[PDB]
């Protein structure tokens, strides 16, 4: 649990299933027995924007090329002017907390190769392919 | 060459607010009793609570802009509203009331005599009570009248209740997380070297006191000293202790409820007369465990004040009666007690020039704290002698403006603001969201 | 070699408990008469409920184990308070009450004049009004008082809505399910052959009545016997007809509505006086269908008690007036009948050594049922006379302890708690949740 | 609607759909029009924690091999320790009640084959074989 | 949005990926901060209502031969009693709006031979395929 925050890219693609997990799930199954009108919409907030903000990650997760979790792949090509940079220098020379850093501005751009450049005319392209 | 790629649940997080709920223990909910405090529906905390250490990690906090605080302050005030809803409201107690001398302390207790409403609205009902002399105010034999009439409303709090504070910790929905500082000494500023996250708090009792706050966590070996801005006199500063101070506060009145009929349905539980001691509620601090404890934290003051310099504690300055007292509940009772005895003191360098020491402590039902107008709760009688001991885990101090700043240095036992009393436990958490999505290049591109 | 699998959706289940919702049939609805008993935003049942027969499967069920009982119960306690929480509170007729007997029977009838508020808070008003004995007690010409001011407090139910009771099936949320037993002999414990599944239980009437159950589900074939302990003496014991028995119950005083003014915008529904019939409020029950159910049902306990043996019936031993009596609601009014007359009788071993029955009821307009403390609540009266016909498709039983266990038994007409009366109804119905999720080994593996 | 449940595990097989329906949805979108305070919380604290229940299966069928419903394959092994038998023995002998029935002890362990061993090892293994 | 709704459904295959985005998601995050009993339930009733219809359309995406969403291929067959039709008559020379009004009859009927004809026989086939 994001024990590997602190440790470079490429340990901290080891662990990435258990943030995963947590991160995903509510599983308490906790309180909600017995009503109250005051507290509980305070309790209900909470969880009520939890899977709100849910359902925003698997939008992108879905839209994009990976329509699955975890890890998954793309054919859209990483551009020099983004993070221009060595590839031992990022995994093994660089954190996480440290490359979100520098992506800051670049990060609105590349989200639109994904759903544009792609699944967009991908899937288009695909269904040409399929047709023959 | 590479090829971007979407990795799900990156360690990234961001700092953020979010709306906590708490937990009970599960085992509060079999001590019953009728919704003690906080816990009704409270969740049952994770018998295995989750602390992660995260190696090779930096965080920078800051206790002061903790939003945690802000949540549990209005949480104790909307749970305080939520208890006094459903109970039975005192609206016509605003009679007259004709009050005399009780049979030495200079007539502390008023024993007075009123015309009251009877289950039948035709008839009228001629009764006694007893009232603590904070309670009432003359209006012009002697005639009184409740204090808090001409302010406000009132309403009686539920005798099955109990205001007895019990452990709650505060966790975070799903998407969030809480930080905890694991280092020894921390002032709660500053970047913390040891960092962990956990799921749920610790254990924190919601003890609602001033001048001295009770039932605390203990510090890590040196005493800790903790404020927003020190130089500045305006702040207060928070102190936490280390070995525990053994503290008795009790009721020497041994008292008997009434139980009055004002129907149809319901019933005021009265203050009868007053079987026992003749006494004036009390507090005891052990003169040698104070001192020891005075000595250790004095010394931690030279760390900022200068190795070498005087400085002399005396009691509160003037205010409203929460803020120049010790305001606490004990039984169910609220005591508030003159402090004045163990702040008066004057320390050299090192070292400052009988087995037991005491404190007067007075008794008000009816309250009004946190600055409520429109709603006065009034604190049931109980029956027989209130006993308790708890231990005193820090205080509310504050500097004197007058200065000659580089000769002495004078502190008095603080007060007012109750979050203060939360930023006590809450100095080692903040919180937190996280963001799962991040984006990294890689060969595998795709068929 | 194998590998293995994921399945989806696999027929499996576990016993659990989940929160329930109503249904009202989308008709309900279209009764109006501002909010009918529970049916206010009540969900409209599909009009074609799905019930699945599952062969080849063998399910346990207890009735007295069901939690689908208890919800209920809580439901109709709760659907209670909220009818009576914007309806007009009564809480000043707790006036003293002059009252006289009125012009046979003894006196049960008591005229009252008293003295009450108006729009205006200056003068007062005199008037009178007519309430029934058991609503009333004396204090100490005569002098009376509400029977519940010393007790509780009180409010008028509003004359807008009505407590008939209309057909409520309870279904499950997504993930949940409820089994049916469809056996034509089910006394509610052990094995069931043939079970089906259905997403909403049938039309039940929430009827609450004591000592009869009224308008139930009839039995299959011989009538059922149902305890939750037997031989046991302390249990109750449930009994389901097989034919419906014919009861009338009516209201022979033909009554005015006087609804006074007690303002601003309240307004109170006095009982006027009475023309028409001078009576005592009766039930109705045939001789003939009332003894060949009775012939049929003595049989029924032989296959218990044993082949021969002597079977004796009497009315009620004693207690609260709801346990004493058969209690129910007849057109907005609450009768209380003397079912005496029915119970007295002696069997032989198949046999018991006029064209109608007749039975005494009272009038109660101030009630509190389930024992409850703090609310009272007043039955407005109802214009013209009240007649109404029910089925009788049920009783509640209680066995003797004094034994002589070898000699004879006699049993009394039970009370007391109403989830009895909702176990009635469901003790064929019970709540599992679907585990859908499964995994099995196959030679697929993957690529 | 569960009719197999009595069946054996080869029958159960076909109707396996249906079951899969039913579960998954609430589609009756009735009440809720006029607000109550009090019932009201009732019809929520089900429904709530019905589609809370639901994104924890959800949840499980995305982190393993699945990334589907209904059925899907894995690279996982049937150890001869659980529940070793006859191929014939399971699905033409055997019922799904009976079969949870003895798993209950290895389910745990099952669970851990799928999200460990294969989409974290596999996903991981999936991109070394990606990049030539 | 919406802007090809006039268009021919050839046109509205472009921006067909706007209409996914927008109308899948909810990413306000405005209000619920401050707690109200009254008009809270009314801002509540409206997208808890959203949420139930959302994952109502998911389901029909996963219980068929999508599992992905925008665009997704299948193997029924094309009916000649369904709007038998010219290729050029219908993406060219016909609009959505005018589309659907004609399939009105037929849509309960096609979409049993995408959950029922497909993925239930599918699968099942692809399990037998996946033996050897
Ligand atoms: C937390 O609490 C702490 C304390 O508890 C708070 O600290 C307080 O912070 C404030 C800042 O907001 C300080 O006030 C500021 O003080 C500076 C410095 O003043 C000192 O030094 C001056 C120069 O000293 C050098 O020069 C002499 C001569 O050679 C040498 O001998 C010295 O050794 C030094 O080398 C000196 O002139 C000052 O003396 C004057 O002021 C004091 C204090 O009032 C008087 O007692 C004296 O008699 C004398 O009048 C002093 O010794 C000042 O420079 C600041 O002035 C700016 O702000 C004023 C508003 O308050 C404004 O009116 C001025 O015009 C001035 O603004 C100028 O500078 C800005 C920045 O460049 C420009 O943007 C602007 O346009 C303009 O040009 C200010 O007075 C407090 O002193 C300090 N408290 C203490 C006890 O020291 C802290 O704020 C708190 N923080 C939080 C977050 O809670
Ligand atoms: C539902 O309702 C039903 C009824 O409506 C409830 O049934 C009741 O169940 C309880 C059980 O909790 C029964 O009490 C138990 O009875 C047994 C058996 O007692 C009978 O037989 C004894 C022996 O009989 C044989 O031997 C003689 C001699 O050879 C032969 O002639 C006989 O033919 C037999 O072969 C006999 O000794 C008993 O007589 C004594 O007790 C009766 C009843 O009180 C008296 O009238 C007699 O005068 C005489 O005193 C009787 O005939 C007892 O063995 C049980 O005793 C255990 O529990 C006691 C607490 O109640 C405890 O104090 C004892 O020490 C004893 O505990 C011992 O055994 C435990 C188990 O092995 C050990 O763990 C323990 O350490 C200790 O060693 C008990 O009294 C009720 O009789 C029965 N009701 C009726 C009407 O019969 C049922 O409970 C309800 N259930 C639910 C879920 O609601
Ligand atoms: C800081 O932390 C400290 C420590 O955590 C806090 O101190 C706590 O204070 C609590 C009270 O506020 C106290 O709660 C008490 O627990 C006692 C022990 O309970 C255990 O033992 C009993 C057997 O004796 C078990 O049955 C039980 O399950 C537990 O295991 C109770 O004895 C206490 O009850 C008595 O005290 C309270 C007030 O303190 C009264 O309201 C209560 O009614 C009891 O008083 C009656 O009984 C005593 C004798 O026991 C009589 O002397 C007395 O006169 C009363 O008798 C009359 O009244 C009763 C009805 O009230 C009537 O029936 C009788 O006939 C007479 O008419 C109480 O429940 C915690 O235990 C204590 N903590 C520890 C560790 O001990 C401190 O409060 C915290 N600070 C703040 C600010 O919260
Ligand atoms: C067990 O189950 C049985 C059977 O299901 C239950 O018995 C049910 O009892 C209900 C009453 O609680 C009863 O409801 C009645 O329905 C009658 C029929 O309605 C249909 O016909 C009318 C035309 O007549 C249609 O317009 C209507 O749409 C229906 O299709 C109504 O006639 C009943 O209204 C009268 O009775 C109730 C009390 O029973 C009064 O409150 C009501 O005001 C009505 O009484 C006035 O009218 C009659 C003549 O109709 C006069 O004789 C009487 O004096 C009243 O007149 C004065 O008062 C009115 C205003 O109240 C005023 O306008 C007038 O001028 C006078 O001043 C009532 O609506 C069910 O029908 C009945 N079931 C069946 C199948 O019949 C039994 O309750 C169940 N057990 C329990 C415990 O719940
Ligand atoms: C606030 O209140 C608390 C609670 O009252 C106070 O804390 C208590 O403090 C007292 C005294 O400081 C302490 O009492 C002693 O505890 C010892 C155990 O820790 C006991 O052994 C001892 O009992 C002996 O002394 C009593 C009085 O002299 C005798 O009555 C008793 O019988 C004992 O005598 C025996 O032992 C001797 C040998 O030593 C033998 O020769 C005799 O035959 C006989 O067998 C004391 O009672 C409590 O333990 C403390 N309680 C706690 C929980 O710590 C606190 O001090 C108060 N604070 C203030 C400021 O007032
Ligand atoms: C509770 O109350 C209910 C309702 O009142 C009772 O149930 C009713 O019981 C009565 C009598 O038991 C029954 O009335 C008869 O119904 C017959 C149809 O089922 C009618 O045909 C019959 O009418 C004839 O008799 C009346 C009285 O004698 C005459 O006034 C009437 O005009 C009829 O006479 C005609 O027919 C004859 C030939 O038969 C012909 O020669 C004449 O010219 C004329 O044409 C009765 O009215 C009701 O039907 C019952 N109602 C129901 C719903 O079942 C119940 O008994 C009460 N229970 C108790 C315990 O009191
Ligand atoms: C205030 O704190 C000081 C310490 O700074 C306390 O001084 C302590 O005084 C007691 C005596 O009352 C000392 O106990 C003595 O111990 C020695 C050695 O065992 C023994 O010879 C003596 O007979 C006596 O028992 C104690 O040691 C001493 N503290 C230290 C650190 O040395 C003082 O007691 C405190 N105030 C009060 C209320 O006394
Ligand atoms: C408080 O005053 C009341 C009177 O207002 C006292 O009650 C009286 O007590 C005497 C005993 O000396 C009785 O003779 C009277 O009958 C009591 N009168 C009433 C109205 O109760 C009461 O005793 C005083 N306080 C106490 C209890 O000490
Ligand atoms: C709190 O304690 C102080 C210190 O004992 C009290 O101060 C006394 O005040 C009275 C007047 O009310 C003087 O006559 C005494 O001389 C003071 N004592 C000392 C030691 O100076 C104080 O009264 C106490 N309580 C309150 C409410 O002030
Ligand atoms: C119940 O008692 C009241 C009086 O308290 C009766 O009302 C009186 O009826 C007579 C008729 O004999 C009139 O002359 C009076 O003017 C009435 N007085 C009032 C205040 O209304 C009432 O009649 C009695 N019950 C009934 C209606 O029989
Ligand atoms: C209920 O019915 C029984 C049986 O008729 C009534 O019992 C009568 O009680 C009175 C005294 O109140 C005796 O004088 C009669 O002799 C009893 N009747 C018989 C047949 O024994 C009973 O009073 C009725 N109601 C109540 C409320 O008890």
């Amino acid at each position: 649990f994001l024990g590997a925050a602190g440790s470079t890219m490429g340990a901290a693609s080891m662990t990435l299933t258990v943030q995963a997990r947590n991160l995903l799930s509510g599983e308490d199954f906790t309180i909600d027995i017995p009503d109250v009108t005051v507290w509980g919409i305070k309790q209900l907030q909470a969880r009520v924007l939890a899977v709100e903000r849910y359902l925003r990650d698997q939008q992108l997760l879905g839209i994009w090329g990976c329509s699955g979790k975890l890890i998954c792949c793309t054919n859209v090509p990483w551009n020099s002017s983004w993070s221009n940079r060595n590839l031992s220098e990022i995994w093994d020379n660089m954190t996480w907390l440290q490359w979100d850093k520098e992506i800051s501005n670049y990060t609105q751009i590349i989200y639109g190769l994904l759903e544009e450049s792609q699944n967009q005319q991908e899937k288009n392209e695909q269904d040409l392919l399929a047709l023959d | 060459n590479l090829w971007v790629t979407v990795y799900y649940g990156v360690p990234v997080w961001k700092d953020a607010e979010t709306t906590l709920f708490c937990a009970s223990d599960a085992k509060a909910y079999e001590t019953e009793k009728h919704n003690v405090w906080a816990t009704h529906a409270c969740v049952p905390t994770d018998p295995n609570p989750q602390e992660i250490h995260l190696e090779n990690v930096t965080e920078e906090f800051n206790m002061w802009k903790n939003n945690m605080v802000e949540q549990m302050h209005t949480d104790i005030i909307s749970l305080w509203d939520q208890s006094l809803k459903p109970c039975v409201k005192l609206t016509p107690l605003c009679v007259t009331l004709q009050c005399t001398n009780v049979t030495d302390m200079r007539g502390e207790l008023k024993n007075c005599s009123f015309n009251m409403t009877t289950e039948l609205r035709d008839k009228k009902q001629k009764v006694y009570s007893l009232f603590y002399r904070l309670d009432v105010v003359q209006i012009n034999n002697k005639e009184y009248r409740l204090i808090n009439c001409n302010t406000s409303a009132i309403t009686q709090a539920c005798p099955k209740v109990s205001f007895e504070p019990i452990p709650i910790h505060y966790c975070a929905p799903a998407g969030f997380a809480i930080l905890k500082c694991k280092d020894k000494k921390f002032n709660g500023t500053g970047p913390c070297p040891s960092v962990s996250t956990v799921q749920c708090t610790h254990g924190i009792k919601p003890v609602v006191s001033t001048q001295l706050l009770l039932n605390g966590s203990l510090a890590e070996e040196e005493v800790m000293i903790r404020s927003e801005n020190i130089t500045n006199n305006a702040k207060n500063i928070l102190v936490q202790f280390n070995t525990p101070v053994q503290i008795n506060c009790t009721r020497p009145n041994n008292n008997t409820r009434k139980s009055i009929r004002i129907g149809p349905g319901q019933a005021f539980y009265a203050t009868g007369d007053i079987i026992g001691d003749i006494r004036q509620a009390h507090c005891n601090v052990s003169k040698a465990t104070w001192n020891e404890t005075l000595g250790k934290v004095v010394k931690q003051l030279r760390k900022h004040f200068g190795n070498n310099t005087i400085i002399r504690f005396a009691n509160s300055s003037g205010g409203d009666l929460e803020v120049t007292t010790h305001s606490f509940n004990c039984g169910g009772e609220f005591f508030y007690c003159n402090t004045s005895g163990l702040f008066n003191s004057t320390w050299i360098s090192n070292t400052s020039v009988n087995d037991s020491i005491t404190l007067p402590c007075r008794i008000k039902q009816i309250i009004n704290m946190w600055q409520r107008i429109g709603q006065a709760m009034y604190a049931p009688p109980i029956q027989g002698v209130i006993r308790c001991v708890s231990n005193i885990t820090g205080l509310i101090l504050t500097r004197d403006g007058g200065s000659t700043n580089s000769t002495t240095e004078t502190f008095r036992p603080g007060g007012g603001d109750m979050r203060d009393n939360w930023r006590s436990e809450l100095y080692k958490y903040k919180v937190v969201k996280i963001e799962p999505l991040g984006v990294a290049p890689t060969r595998c591109k795709r068929r």
